[PDB]
């Protein structure tokens, strides 16, 4: 099955399902079976097992409800969390931003459901993007109980507020990934063409359906989505990321008219460069799964232009070098590392955590000793992918102390990803550093975040553009990489 | 021996075993005990601390060299061990080889500061501290009255049976002549935690390995 | 029961009802004297700290009076008496007076100035006197005591019906045999001084330890 993780073949799962079917644990190999399989072989698996299924137990067991049917009741049974964290750590929230960190709490602490139903007006006192984060928080508390999800989110569906129903459909997309029954009421209309509600419902519904999902009908419905070209960034954000998560793990990628269409319409208008920042995210997501693809040279011939689409080119260079023995790209990395452009250093040098993710002995380097603080952010993000040994925390000792709110804000993120009784001590160190608002909301985000799959590699690589308006914070809370 | 290990086990390992006699009987000895033995160095003291390592988090601190190896750091590392011991309330703090008194004027103020911080004037019972040394006469009586209030035990002369068994195991694969006796070896040596006879068996096995 | 009231009526009553002592006749009492074997010393004083009504006070040990580079002890006793002046007649506790009593002119400054401040009415002379020591061989406090201090009593020795309180505070031992009865430990050992019961926990507790 590891050979199926590295091969991405359709016959291996059939031979291992008839050989594992003959040799009758069961729910455990189903759980990490679904964890090990990518987006391709579970839909090919659901079509060949939609044909035979050999017991009715291959789509009965290995399609949905059974990667979470063993965990959730046992997680509620074997674990007993205290209420003093909700009380104190759930009581020092204020200033309309620690309340956003409290939507992070509500969404990402679900045994106990007290803070979930702690009265009302908690979503009314919040802001628009906090109304998305709180409308989707009740979707993050319901990764189980499919029948309960409809009767808990139904109160927020088609309500009087646009963000309550759009974030409610986002919740309907987060609660499940194989029900696919909530599509029609939101995917049906899709038509505003300027700026009505169904565009925010297109954010939560196209992104939620992207989390639920070579599907062609949803892409034909996504043709007027990219053709609309709304002024909002998260439209093409969740569109490119949605079709990318649909396209990750394909047969050596593709250069079809989907990403060719979003490249032509990408270069159509050179405004709001954040489009030129998050569209190459979904582009490189469609580049994932390659074994011998020449898409880096095809793009290196087709998007040679200003550093916007050249930044798209170096993003294709990032996702096109997942990792092999190609040290020529390491000396090329050192050669191009001194470029005057201060963003291709960030992403192209940020690829280090993805390229050498296995041989972590060479990952600690002298990148922190430079003067390009953005590179210190690169190593800071690259650290948070392991148990966090004394060397990594040693790097968090120097990286933890900085004056800029971007690095002081960025250090508790990787500090919380690297550690999911030495957890609360660096937090007290943050209390000694500060006692801005972003560092407090993010340090609470660490307080409750403490307690090669693409699903764990995409959300943070897309999250590398947090240094903008609070509009991104509507997508910051719905990251699916957090187990 | 289980006798002197059950009292320190229930003393410092308290909140992980039989939780119906600490608050129901109303005992609360949040001070622990102080160990001392003429051999000391942590052989039978570490043999008494190995029972805490079964199901708990352990912290091993041997000697006071890490305090007297800097210009003016002082008890800062002790404060780090006390804050990580505060964050590690369900753990066991074992301090061995307290021979700081046996320049010199700072030892008395970092030891009096160790007395002030070990007493917990503004803290409740959260972590237990174990003290161990070689000679109890060198330590000043300041660490006795505030420190030890629960129980103290005296340790007799070393045990030749355990050291003889360790030397027998380390010399089982080795080649020794008939004129090499054990009583003169275990008798001539003194004040060794076992890692020192292991050290002379490592340099003796390597010294015998030099001739192949 | 008797002695705990003879020392409680001077630690709790003088602050709860000041008018009862002004109108009670002679004057509000000064304090008591606790001298003799240590036994359970400093435990009832910690109980008096636990029985504090409004503000906890600062404790002073006898070891702080003797320090290197003499001359700081006078400023120390004058600065803690000045803190007593600032804290509206704060409580001052003296532990182990035998370290300086029983008269070294550099110590005669601190102890003769200490007598000059206790017997002197400059800061105040009636708040609370209390001395906890070990040996009664302090000649100078024995001759300068009737000047201001009074009410000399035994250290801990109660009457026949008074031991049960010090056994209810000595119930914090390991265990007798189980959690069935406290009175089984509390009433089955009479005629034992407040330190002879520490010899019953140390020697009878050592017999419960050495009982396999």
């Amino acid at each position: 099955l590891r050979l199926a993780l590295m091969l991405n073949d359709m016959e291996l799962v059939e031979d291992i399902f008839t050989s594992c079917k003959d040799v009758v644990m069961l729910g455990r190999h189903g759980v990490f079976l679904e964890l090990s399989e990518d987006v391709e072989e579970y839909e090919d698996l659901t079509e060949i097992m939609s044909n035979v299924q050999l017991n009715s137990n291959f789509l009965a067991l290995a399609r949905e409800l059974d990667i979470m049917e063993p965990k959730v009741p046992d997680d509620i049974y074997k674990t007993h969390l205290e209420n003093n964290r909700f009380g104190g750590s759930g009581s020092q929230v204020d200033s309309a931003r620690m309340n956003l960190a409290s939507s992070f709490v509500n969404g990402f602490v679900n045994q106990d459901k007290l803070l979930t139903d702690d009265g009302n007006k908690w979503l009314y006192k919040n802001k628009d993007h906090g109304m998305l984060s709180a409308a989707a928080s009740l979707g993050m508390i319901l990764l189980w109980d499919v029948d309960g999800g409809l009767t808990q989110i139904d109160k927020y569906l088609y309500s009087s507020e646009d963000y309550i129903k759009s974030g409610a459909l986002l919740a309907c997309g987060i609660v499940n990934s194989g029900v696919r029954n909530e599509c029609d009421p939101a995917l049906a209309l899709l038509s505003d063409y300027v700026l009505h509600n169904s565009n925010t419902m297109r954010l939560g519904s196209i992104f939620g359906l992207g989390l639920a999902y070579n599907r062609e009908d949803v892409l034909t419905l996504l043709l007027p989505v990219m053709g609309d070209s709304k002024s909002s960034m998260e439209v093409a954000g969740v569109t490119a990321l949605a079709c990318g998560m649909i396209a990750v793990g394909s047969c050596n990628g593709d250069v079809t008219s989907t990403i060719l269409q979003t490249i032509m319409e990408k270069s159509e208008t050179e405004l709001k460069d954040t489009y030129a920042r998050w569209l190459p995210l979904g582009l490189g997501l469609n580049h994932l799964g390659k074994g011998e693809a020449i898409e880096a040279i095809l793009a290196a011939l087709e998007v040679v232009s200003e550093p916007f689409r050249s930044f798209a080119n170096t993003l294709v260079d990032v996702c096109a070098y997942a990792g092999s023995g190609n040290v020529l790209k390491v000396q090329q990395l050192l050669h191009i590392c001194s470029e005057h452009f201060d963003s291709k250093e960030k992403e192209e040098d940020k690829d280090k955590k993805e390229k050498k993710d296995k041989d972590k002995k060479e990952a600690p380097a002298d990148m922190g000793a430079h003067q390009g603080v953005a590179v210190l952010g690169i190593a800071l993000i690259a650290m948070g992918e392991e148990i966090g040994a004394e060397m990594a925390l040693r790097t968090f000792g120097h990286l933890l102390r900085y004056g800029e709110p971007t690095l002081r804000r960025a250090v508790p993120l990787a500090l919380a990803l690297i550690s999911v009784s030495h957890d609360a001590d660096p937090e007290v160190s943050y209390n000694s550093i500060f006692a801005a608002r972003l560092a407090a909301m993010l340090r609470q985000l660490a307080q409750y975040h403490a307690k090669k799959g693409t699903l764990t590699l995409c959300p943070y690589h897309s999250d590398r553009q947090l240094m903008s308006q609070v509009a991104v914070a509507g997508l910051l809370t719905v990251l699916v990489s957090f187990l | 021996l289980d006798n002197q290990i059950q009292e320190i086990k229930e003393s410092v390992e308290l909140p992980l075993t039989h939780p119906e006699y600490y608050e129901e009987m109303g005992i609360k000895p949040p001070k622990g005990v102080i160990l001392y033995g003429p051999p000391g160095t942590g052989k039978t003291l570490l043999a008494k601390a190995v029972a805490n390592q079964t199901s708990a988090t352990f912290l091993r601190v041997v000697g006071s060299e890490l305090i007297q190896k800097y210009l003016g750091d002082g008890p800062k590392l002790v404060r780090e061990l006390f804050r990580v011991a505060e964050e590690h309330a369900p753990s066991i703090v074992f301090i061995d080889e307290i021979d700081a008194i046996g320049g010199e004027r700072e030892i008395q103020r970092t030891m009096l500061e160790l007395l002030n911080q070990l007493d917990g004037f503004d803290s409740r019972g959260d972590v237990k501290v174990i003290m161990a040394t070689n000679r109890i006469e060198t330590l000043d009586p300041a660490l006795i009255r505030p420190g030890r209030i629960d129980r103290k035990i005296e340790f007799p002369l070393p045990d030749e049976k355990t050291k003889k068994r360790i030397f027998q195991i380390h010399t089982s694969r080795m080649t020794l002549a008939d004129d090499v006796t054990l009583d003169d070896l275990i008798m001539a040596k003194d004040d060794l935690s076992g890692a020192d006879i292991k050290a002379i068996c490592t340099e003796a096995g390597l010294m015998a390995l030099r001739e192949r | 029961k008797e002695q705990i009231e003879k020392l409680r009526e001077v630690v709790e009553t003088p602050l709860l009802h000041p008018e009862r002592f002004v109108n009670l006749g002679i004057e509000p009492p000064k304090g008591v004297l606790l001298f003799g074997p240590p036994g359970t010393g400093k435990t009832l004083c910690a109980r008096a700290v636990a029985n504090r009504t409004d503000a906890c006070f600062i404790r002073v040990i006898g070891s702080e009076l003797v320090q290197k580079y003499v001359g700081e002890g006078a400023r120390m006793v004058r600065e803690l008496f000045e803190m007593a002046r600032t804290k509206k007649a704060c409580l001052i506790f003296f532990d182990e007076i035998d370290a300086i009593g029983g008269a070294d002119n550099e110590v005669q400054r601190t102890m003769l100035e200490l007598i000059n401040q206790l017997d002197g009415f400059d800061p105040r002379g009636n708040i609370k006197v209390l001395m906890a020591t070990n040996r009664p061989d302090t000649l100078d406090p024995a001759l300068m005591r009737p000047g201001r201090l009074d009410r000399k009593i035994e250290f801990s020795l109660p009457d026949l019906e008074g031991r049960t309180h010090i056994f209810k505070i000595h119930a914090r031992s390991m265990s007798v045999e189980r959690d069935i009865r406290f009175e089984l430990l509390a009433r089955l050992c009479p005629n034992s001084t407040g330190a002879e019961i520490r010899s019953v926990c140390t020697e009878a507790g050592m017999f419960a330890i050495r009982a396999r």
